[PDB]
């Protein structure tokens, strides 16, 4: 924002959700605001098949945005979230959510206000005996209503 | 449920001056008895349980068969200057929506409480109710006024003019399977139950007036519509019978003279809005004000309002005229940051 | 509101009382119908009058994995000769919390058909015996 | 957990299955906490098609782990496990299992308890006369109920 | 390794008052009694392990299941008999004195002698810095009595103490009956959870008080408003949720240290530095040693700022370290190197205001 | 850091005339009143915040809820009482004097003394260039009356002025009734939004005038054709759309500076340079110093040309920068360096014509 041609940087994610956050968060790689279309092959009078008329649909949700908490530390907060949704208890699993984006300098500018978080998937990385990278506890979060802003 | 009643008065003493919870009439009997002594608490509760109702808090200040005044008998109690016993003890509950004082008016027609005490006691209820900011008061009317006495009485004798009080003019004659007799019961608890049933199904969203008073038998007077438009503008509500519909409750107007909050539907709605927000807004002693708090509060409240507008309980073609939530630097300057942040919100409600 | 308590079609509880039939695994066709009679007024074109006439409860097909306790069902069905018994059933739909969303109880049941397992060397599945159930009314 | 964000370097697996262990066990593939969603399309009196509701479903389980015991030595327990399930005998083939994740120093920090293991697949690596990289006796293990913790 | 508590009280069996213990829960019953008698020590240590946290130091005192007064709680150079023997261990981060008021309940102690222990304990805790004192008020009191008792009778006005007004109706499995106990043990448990869950920085309030079934005297927003300005915490029940600790304030009249966590957080800073600057053997009595002192402190602090516990858009305004010649005179005396520190603490809010309207 | 605005009027409570404030809307009520009385100042700035933009400088004038005449609006070297004290701030980019004509409506001012303030404002605004003065015409005037008034009585013919003929029926929530106010405040809001949205080069017209519910007197294409050549803007309502500001011209008779944005844009260019060439301490009193001032100007302008706001197919034929020895002859005096500048402005349109036929 300081310059007259800012475009953000990949290094500014953070998020505040009512379940406890973690120190380092490597990724979050899906953020969609999809709405589909139609096809009407409307005919006038003179004979043309007409333009492909298109209309407006639901803002289809289900844009789970996979998150990657780099490192399955002793913090079992994520696996406690899913273990609730599995057994129900939707009063504490249907969590509101947010995603924060910061500038070239760390200050929020745009926030992707979610509306219903679910955490419907927890997948761990391969336990190769000899590789070098870390362990990724990838989380997939599902929505009820699409993101806002 | 979130509709919880609490009314106090004379009864065969159990836990004297201690708000206790009753969830079923089979539990209420197991704490005082059954209609002994002619006290009106049992009738009000039984009508409340029979006519809807989920739970209630009761304080048995009186006793089954010495003195009646503002302090003793069926009237207020400031907690013996501790404000944690009796009438003042209810301030230590914060889980009420409507409050009645039914058995107070036995004293007028049984003892020597006189009329000036009633004006003082009920006003004490209104000030207490307004102070908590979430409980509306159901006020019982004088007994056996015909058409013009109560119109003069309300507007000249004890003009209350509060935003948390509603009236119900005619009494209700209720019979008991136990005693096989019909006693003229104050018109509260019966209506207090109507509020409980109304909000649960019709939605709090609508003033619970137009409904049949289950448990009733008859009324002392049949208020014809000739004086109805003579009585509604002054704020009183009339329970009148109808040809083939039953004993229905007519009237959704409060005691306030302010035109904005004159409707009972609007005022009950905001109490539910504030109460649900209070549960929603937490981490009072969270951490630091920062910036995160301002956006977190703004998102959480709006997420709750937008869903509410989708149910139709808010007026507006699009979810913009429904509300306007602002939590920015133009609301919390650094001066108020040193103490505590603020926020603004609005809801628009209809009525007919 | 509490974000509502929406219905669902996975969590349930299917049971038959009486003979040791136990708990079943899948319902179908639970339905109530009336038999309207259409009388067409001659002098008023535009519609046919609709007048209600009786109600009728349709059959129910219940399925479960073929467990060794299927001997009880065949005993129940083949008891018509020596006298049958109508126990009282139940069909309840639940949310994952285990709470109740709607509970229907069949007043009086009666076996109608029992389509046994369909054994097949090439199809990878699990045998699902089907026990059709007659009806007498809902409970309240 | 020594530092604020030391995570979990992937070189620390070991199994705990009831059948006899293995010295190497030089891989451990994807493990999941799978659970997908439902879809309702509810619309309010206003007219909007409304946010698509997303309710719940059962924990799908059937999680398959491709445990790779690098090297088919004379230890035939893996091929005794499947050959046991070929004929039946659930008394000895339905053995619950445990996957242990160890700390940066070799101590256990998190364990993925498995409620039921099956060993429904054993596949040998290709035998190219002139190649390298040893033989892999890859195992696929199926579940009845999802992992825990 | 975490918050380490410290309790005193009468316990049936085990070591006498002279030593100090490091027990867990089931180690405690193997070393001390199980709720036997109306001794509040066992109740307090049970909730402490029930409300999260470990490393609890228990000290036997006179009676051992007495008439302690001030005699059976301070020994000074004797290294025994209570707080005098507690100076021997630096691992302690907080202290608590339950079951002291159980003696007052039975009598033979007198109220005017009760303040002798508390004031002596506070002076002891304030003596060695890295310690926070916990006080409990006399039972059977109303809103007026506690304000009268705090301000005119026992106006400690100390910087290292906290007060929690309403008591707790805990449970005693030995007899299957509830009991009213002081909340020192259960409050001390929260400080362990809070510090280990969201960081010590966040003030330990609005955390569910586990194990407590019912309270004693409900507190209203109409009456807490008198207590908070004079600085006493309150415990109240919130319908729709659980029983949660409110306020989190200290008793000092100094506006600088009004909030509780700042004192708690500054204790965390003091302990962290001490175990990281151990060059007290004074071998390199040299003027260039301050390079390592300055480096090993700022490097640790800037890591804490990356967390965000401190305040400041950049590490410049986050802290201010200085250990060069400016603060180190000639000082031919072996008086150690002098270091200047500051950590700009975060000022937490405690008031929520919402402005309705009807347009 | 944006179009900072200046206002003058009477406000009930707050600081007196001596200081000049910086404000946002919630600070306004915390520092001054809320529409109390028929004081047009409160109405003017409410729309200014409502019509986009911030950083509004308000100046309290005597009367404070008076008969200011030409005295209360001028303070000269006293640095107080209106425009005299406005010279102390360079952040201001625009000025406006609402509620001045409220005094004329109430009387005791007289029309002939009204021109004293506006002409004095023009001299003050021209005294340092980097600001544009906004003027408002007498209310309840017709098309004939305004033309005679502008040309015969108040022929200002200044280069830093803007005139907006019809007033606005704004709203006053305090009394629940509408009111007729001068449009200086709401117009000043548009110039803030325009520059902040489409760039300051685009002339601030055809932008919706937010907050205005109704106008006073409609303007037709049959009568604007008289007003536009003599340089007065018009506000009119377009059915099928909202109320939009039309024309956006200036009151100078110079054909070079007829269009408003050129004066607005040249202020933006002049202000931007001043921030970038602050070497006034004259330390490097050197001939090679001005090489940098030529680089730091052309580098900035060529970026503006990439934005496409300067006419010209290339950086050449777009700007004109020259700071060689010919423009800096050896005067041997410290008058300072000399810069030759020009930016070829875009020739803005005002008319739309469409031809038709039926073949």
């Amino acid at each position: 924002m300081s310059l007259p041609k800012p475009e953000d940087v990949l290094v500014a994610p953070n998020f505040g959700i009512q379940i406890d956050g973690v120190m380092v968060e490597y990724l979050n790689s899906v953020s969609n605001l999809q709405i589909e279309q139609d096809v009407i092959r409307y005919q006038q009078n003179q004979g043309t098949t007409g333009r492909n008329n298109v209309t407006l649909m639901p803002g289809v949700a289900k844009d789970g945005s996979v998150q990657v908490e780099r490192g399955m530390s002793q913090s079992s907060v994520f696996t406690q979230w899913i273990n609730d949704s599995m057994a129900g208890r939707m009063a504490t699993a249907r969590k509101n959510a947010t995603i924060i984006v910061m500038d070239y300098e760390d200050n929020p500018v745009k926030r992707w206000n979610l509306r219903n978080a679910w955490c419907s998937k927890v997948v761990a990385g391969t336990l190769k005996a000899g590789d070098t990278n870390a362990l990724t506890e990838t989380i997939t979060i599902v929505f009820e209503e699409l993101v806002v802003e | 449920g979130t509709s919880v009643a609490a009314f106090v008065g004379l009864a065969p003493t159990g836990p004297l001056n201690e708000p206790t919870l009753v969830t079923n009439w089979t539990q209420y009997v197991a704490a005082f008895g059954d209609f002994t002594g002619g006290y009106y608490l049992a009738h009000s509760v039984y009508g409340f349980f029979n006519n809807g109702g989920s739970a209630a808090y009761v304080v048995r200040v009186g006793g089954s068969a010495q003195a009646e005044s503002a302090h003793p008998g069926p009237a207020q109690y400031l907690g013996d200057s501790s404000d944690r016993t009796g009438f003042g003890g209810l301030e230590a509950i914060d889980e009420i929506s409507m409050v009645a004082v039914p058995d107070l008016m036995a004293a007028y027609q049984r003892g020597a409480i006189d009329l000036e005490a009633v004006k003082a006691v009920q006003l004490g209820l209104i000030a207490h109710c307004e102070l908590m900011g979430d409980r509306v008061a159901i006020i019982d009317p004088p007994p056996n006024q015909n058409a013009r006495q109560i119109r003069v009485w309300r507007q000249e004798t004890a003009g209350y003019d509060s935003k948390y009080a509603a009236l119900y003019y005619p009494w209700i004659k209720s019979f008991d399977p136990a005693t096989g007799q019909s006693r003229l019961v104050p018109p509260s608890g019966h209506v207090a139950g109507i509020w409980a049933r109304n909000d649960s199904e019709r939605g709090v969203h609508k003033a619970p007036a137009n409904e049949v008073v289950r448990g009733a038998v008859d009324l002392e007077l049949q208020i014809t519509r000739g004086e109805q438009d003579l009585l509604n503008p002054i704020g009183v509500n009339c329970i009148r019978s109808f040809p083939g519909r039953g004993i229905r409750v007519w009237g959704a107007r409060t005691l306030s003279s302010d035109p904005a909050w004159r409707y009972l539907n609007i005022r009950r709605y905001f109490n539910y809005l504030e109460e649900s927000i209070l549960i929603g807004t937490q981490w009072v002693v969270f951490e630091p004000n920062d910036h995160n708090l301002w956006a977190r509060i703004r998102r959480n409240v709006s997420a709750f309002l937008v869903n509410e507008w989708r149910n139709g309980a808010l007026f507006g073609q699009s979810p913009d005229q429904a509300y306007y939530v602002k939590c920015d630097e133009e609301t919390n300057p650094p001066e108020s940051v040193d103490l505590g942040r603020v926020v603004c919100e609005i809801g628009i409600a209809p009525v007919k | 509101m509490t974000r509502k308590d929406p219905g669902s079609s996975i969590w349930f509880s299917l049971a038959i009382d009486g003979e040791s039939l136990g708990y079943f695994n899948g319902c179908e066709g639970l339905s109530t119908q009336v038999e309207v009679e259409q009388r067409q007024e001659g002098g008023n074109n535009g519609f046919v009058w609709q007048l209600p006439t009786r109600v009728t409860y349709s059959n129910i097909r219940l399925t479960r994995p073929l467990t060794p306790d299927t001997a009880k069902v065949a005993k129940w069905i083949s008891s018509v000769q020596t006298g049958i018994q109508r126990p009282t059933a139940q069909i309840s739909a639940l949310r994952a919390d285990g709470s109740l969303v709607a509970r229907w109880g069949l007043i009086d049941v009666l076996p109608v058909s029992w389509q046994g397992p369909s054994l097949d060397p090439g199809s990878a599945s699990v045998a699902n015996e089907v026990l059709e159930i007659a009806h007498h009314g809902f409970t309240d």
